[PDB]
């Protein structure tokens, strides 16, 4: 009547999980795989970041109003957002989205000054009510809206070349401006037919104004679209134009390589984070997370399941 | 189960055993007693901890964005690009659960496992001096103190010095 | 003298099959994990579906003669067959793919009308045996072919402005014409040089009518190329042109989102699926299929592989 | 195999037992009998019946075309997009393929351990008035009546009933 | 490990086994010897060759290149190539990292399982001749020669020649 | 006194290998799963080959002087290198990309004569120091530069057609001619307005030479554009120009399928290989490598790791 019994534990309220043969098995204990709470706030600890708030990237290069305090500097990550501004001016960039996502992978940018000049014959200097400034009419700061400034005036055919003399890559940005009505035209340049041509030793293309009548944008009618290349260390860059052109007063470097966020998260700077989305930051040790497909920097593979537990446990059974 | 034990020829658990998974209950002269075995309960843990190591930490390579949040992107490179995050998401989803799966089936085998050695252990411990109840008991047939039960789950239990004793008690 | 004995089943052919461990365990039995016959036909059960025939989704919008059929309506699949038309007078649109993808994804389209309107000096109907109708020569039913009303005078500075009054995106096509010479250009419209400029608050392009000989198709060697955008709800587009222009009488709206289907594979109405491909239908509950690597709807993933055996028994052995 | 029993210790399938995956053989006073075990079968089909439904029912993303089967689309884009369905091709293929092998293998050594499980069931419900031939049989020390196999293939046979008895023809 | 007894319940391997993977240690009147089991070894062998035939040999799809190496290709296509071969970079190095993790915990507890066979093999071909050390060993209570050695690791022992002789030492 | 015991084997020095449950078991032998040594040099044999040295797959097509050894032939690899030319003359072909990957795919390349004739008028043998030969100026071998027979004349408005006779596609090329001054535009063609305008039954296209100022390469100021297409079997295309227009005097017509390889590895007709990369060759049974991400034929796939170690052998337990 002497005897020693072998048994295993169990609980009261065990943890359901799936395995290869059986969808529904109590086991003891169990935890979650799949993250599916991130924070609602961008985690800015441990990095020099840039908040751009209403300055759009584009914005940074050509130098909008909402960019005067972002046209320079140094970051690791840069975070736009669903606001912004790049064109004071209406108008629209060739290849936008290959430009900034080059500045947002970028973590820095210097501005080098052409060097241009014009002179006689020519007004360097147009503004309008559409980029203001302290207060007042204006324009972006990074270029220089020419006319010619007499008159209705043939605006006369003009050539400025910017030689890179840096060891590394610029960014040359400028702007074609295309006028409302054939009245326009002709006050700000010649009844000349109008081109502008830009040469590098890789570049080359040519443009036109184009009159059109469109709705009115801010503002005004007329538009201005921009273009930009990289100028190679050691090579130069040229302007042949009889008037339309927006000509750049300065050019830019993009230094650096950074993370770019687009989000409208508040930033905290007290929590640091390798991951970030539209609504925030995720932080978790886990390998999979539900909060979206579109992620940035480090982070865990998106899954489209609120929940896979992992046995951490035997199977429970009570009594 | 797999191995026959946890959810086999035991049939249940001892939600009162809260010192381990494993352990033994003893019924004898001065009474009875309940105690957990730290090595076999070490030993499963362990192998639970390694899968969690495995599972949390790995190095991931960086993303940057290729569809703009705020922007309006072209409409085929769009498609081109939503194909392929879906398609993505197909193999991770697929995996994560094909991970989970197997992971917990394995788990609790192992689980299983653990407990069927422990028991195998003591039966090898007895030799003769006992016989299997057949529900995770062994009966011995021969006085076994509290301080000899204590022999056999510190597995210091000599069979020899209560053998030709046990072996009697067989055959009445 | 008395004994029992345990054992298991087996069968007289095993099917064989893969593990980790060995190529071919012959097992009790197994059941196939790839789908390889599907049907030769496409399940429309529980759709309203469009089969075009020869019309090309394109030439919906336009208005081409084989579309007659198409130009509006509402559908959760689109059919579109390899046979299809387009383009009765010759000529490309410049993203097309794009296009035909915004088309096919959309389950309806209805057609707003204009109002545009030209009157005195110039002639809003011409038309061609290229595009014929009940039966004589006729034109693309959503566009106007605009001409010199008279002669080989020269076109009149025209200005048509399409204003979207509704709460949703339009999408409004239209054509340029490139004639074969500079006789043909000068009857149709003047001597004067050419030029349409399209312009909205986000859009603004221009285009030149282009002189050149071409092997003629079918038809005629002059070419009508076709342009889009979408204009956004409560804003214009104002077209200046002076010949040249094919402009448009009614402009599109796609509604909802459909599934668009490619294949010449026979229309069925009495199977259900959501899988298919050029071939046809895919109707299976496996994970995997190996008819095509091209595939639309809910599908099973594809592979290279014929087969893919699970098991579903225990190790055979037999005697 | 795995777990040493099919294909192991047993030399062979029974091609005779058509009622079940698992069963008796069984010899005595009024002859020979078979018997096939429902519930061991049920456990290891369930099993079989839980890798199927996983297999099968998958919620599908829904895709859209992003290459045109009639038009010519753009070199590049094409071959962008030729490279990304090959690659994905590839992993599902790779996939589909481990999924089965690492199936198949579990599939198989859980049949083995069911049998095995059963097996050991028996013989300790056995104790001691019986022992262990070594291909799957065990050889009865007594009188078991076609009612006594009975109670054993139904779980409900009391070896203290015939254990001294048993213990007898041990040693002659 | 998962089969309790390499790292289990024997306690350690033996460098001095180099002509296979299991063996016998013997002691008799003779003195000491010591021979490998060449079945048991190529069952465990065979599997590890099937694991190396299926990592091996896959017939791979011909993949053109979408990147140029010289020239510059355009900045938003080829972030998203980047984009898409990183994704797939994580995936197959994630599942080169489970592969390799998974098949090492089978290849082991298989190396334990034929283990455990064996000796499940020669336990039962002793029957009542001989009883369980509780390490590896049988204590064999008869004069068993050279010879019948040889007969046990051939697995041609009859322990019907030796019973009743072995059923004596038994008590004493 | 007698007994038996059971053992398994055991080394003196383990392998130490990853498991589910344990990152550290020390095992008895394993083996590498991935491959992280290469071959530093292309494994041609068995290989119908062609090595282009410094004459790059663009300038197979239009002719360079680099070039001159490689305007024909038959194979079933192609090995570009880092140096390459294809533009003796500064230039740059529209959709480059596109196009050197339909030649690095092709295994062989024939030329057709396009039987252009030109006559009094017109200089069909312009030459430039930018493209020299044997040595002497000269040109592409495959296109006629040409230019005004006299003076600063206006150029003859021409017509030229290539019909394909053939039954299977051929790739046509040609040039439009950008020169640096108006000067130069004159001294070469008229002061005419200049067009260049092709067009088949499949395309339409139209070009306009432009002049600007732009830094000297190599050489000149002028640039030469390239343009292509495919034309189809039984179809013709014609040129319509009054000077600009680099005329194809051969097309090419893309043979096979072949395998496309870019790297600076030496050739080694020794050894066989399916899979190559910048570094060179990779040759091993194992299906997963370290080298590189970018890798052409048939290759183990690409991970993210030094080593990952497959046990080949029981838990080694020593003592
Ligand atoms: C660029 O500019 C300077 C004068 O502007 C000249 O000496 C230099 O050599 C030019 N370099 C190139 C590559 O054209
Ligand atoms: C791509 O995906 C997002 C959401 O999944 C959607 O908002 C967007 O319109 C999609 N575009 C296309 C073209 O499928
Ligand atoms: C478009 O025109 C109407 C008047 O026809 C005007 O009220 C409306 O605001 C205009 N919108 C734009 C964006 O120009
Ligand atoms: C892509 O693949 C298809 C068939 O698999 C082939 O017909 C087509 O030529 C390919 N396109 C490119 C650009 O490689
Ligand atoms: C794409 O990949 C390589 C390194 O893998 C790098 O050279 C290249 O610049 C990356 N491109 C971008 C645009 O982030
Ligand atoms: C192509 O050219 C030839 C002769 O110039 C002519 O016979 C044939 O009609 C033409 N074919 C097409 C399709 O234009």
């Amino acid at each position: 009547g002497d005897k020693i019994c072998l048994g295993h534990h169990a609980v009261a309220n065990g943890t359901i999980v799936k395995t290869l043969t059986n969808e529904q098995e109590e086991v003891t204990n169990a935890t979650e795989t799949v993250e599916s709470t991130g924070i609602n706030r961008l985690c800015m600890k441990g990095r020099k970041h840039k908040d751009l708030g209403n300055c759009h990237p584009i914005g940074m290069l050509i130098g909008t109003p909402a960019c005067d305090l972002h046209l320079t500097g140094m970051w690791d990550t840069l975070i736009e957002r669903e606001n912004a501004i790049a064109y004071c001016y209406p108008g629209a960039t060739v290849n936008v989205e290959a430009l900034r996502q080059k500045i947002m992978e970028s973590g820095g940018i210097n501005k080098i000054s052409t060097g241009f000049t014009y002179g006689s014959s020519i007004n360097s200097a147009g503004t309008t009510r559409a980029c203001m400034r302290n207060g007042g009419n204006s324009f972006y700061a990074e270029l220089k809206w020419l006319v010619s400034k007499s008159k209705g005036q043939n605006f006369p055919q003009t050539t400025n070349t910017y030689r890179n003399t840096d060891t590394a890559e610029h960014l040359i940005m400028w702007g074609i401006h295309h006028p409302s009505s054939t009245q326009e035209k002709n006050d700000l340049y010649g009844t000349q037919s109008l081109s502008i041509s830009v040469g590098s030793s890789t570049y080359r293309n040519n443009f036109v104004p184009v009159v059109g009548a469109r709705p009115q944008v801010n503002g005004q009618s007329g538009r201005i679209d921009f273009h930009w290349t990289l100028v190679q260390p050691g090579d130069n860059i040229t302007f042949s134009h009889n008037g339309g052109l927006i000509a750049p007063s300065r050019v830019s470097k993009l230094i650096g390589r950074g993370l770019g966020i687009q989000s409208d998260a508040p930033i905290d700077n007290n929590c640091e984070s390798k991951c970030f989305w539209r609504g925030g930051s995720i932080n978790t040790r886990l390998p999979f997370q539900n909060l979206s497909p579109r992620t940035v920097g480090q982070c865990p593979k998106y899954v489209n399941r609120r929940s896979l537990m992992l046995a951490t446990g035997m199977r429970n059974v009570p009594e | 189960g797999l191995f026959g034990a946890i959810a086999g020829f035991l049939e249940n658990g001892w939600e009162g055993m809260v010192d381990g998974w494993y352990g033994f209950r003893h019924q004898n002269a001065q009474g009875t007693g309940q105690a957990a075995d730290y090595k076999s309960t070490q030993a499963a843990i362990d192998q639970i901890t390694g899968k969690l190591n495995r599972l949390v930490e790995k190095t991931n390579t960086e993303f940057e964005s290729i569809e703009s949040e705020f922007s309006e992107i072209e409409h085929q490179i769009g498609n081109v690009i939503n194909w392929t995050k879906d398609s993505i998401t197909d193999i991770w989803t697929y995996q994560a659960e094909l991970l989970v799966a197997m992971e917990n089936q394995h788990t609790i085998d192992m689980a299983d496992s653990e407990m069927l050695n422990l028991y195998e252990r003591v039966r090898k411990q007895l030799r003769q001096n006992a016989e299997e109840d057949g529900k995770g008991c062994f009966e011995i047939y021969h006085a076994c103190d509290d301080s000899c039960m204590e022999s056999i789950r510190n597995n210091t239990y000599d069979h020899s010095q209560y053998r030709e004793e046990a072996l009697l008690n067989r055959l009445n």
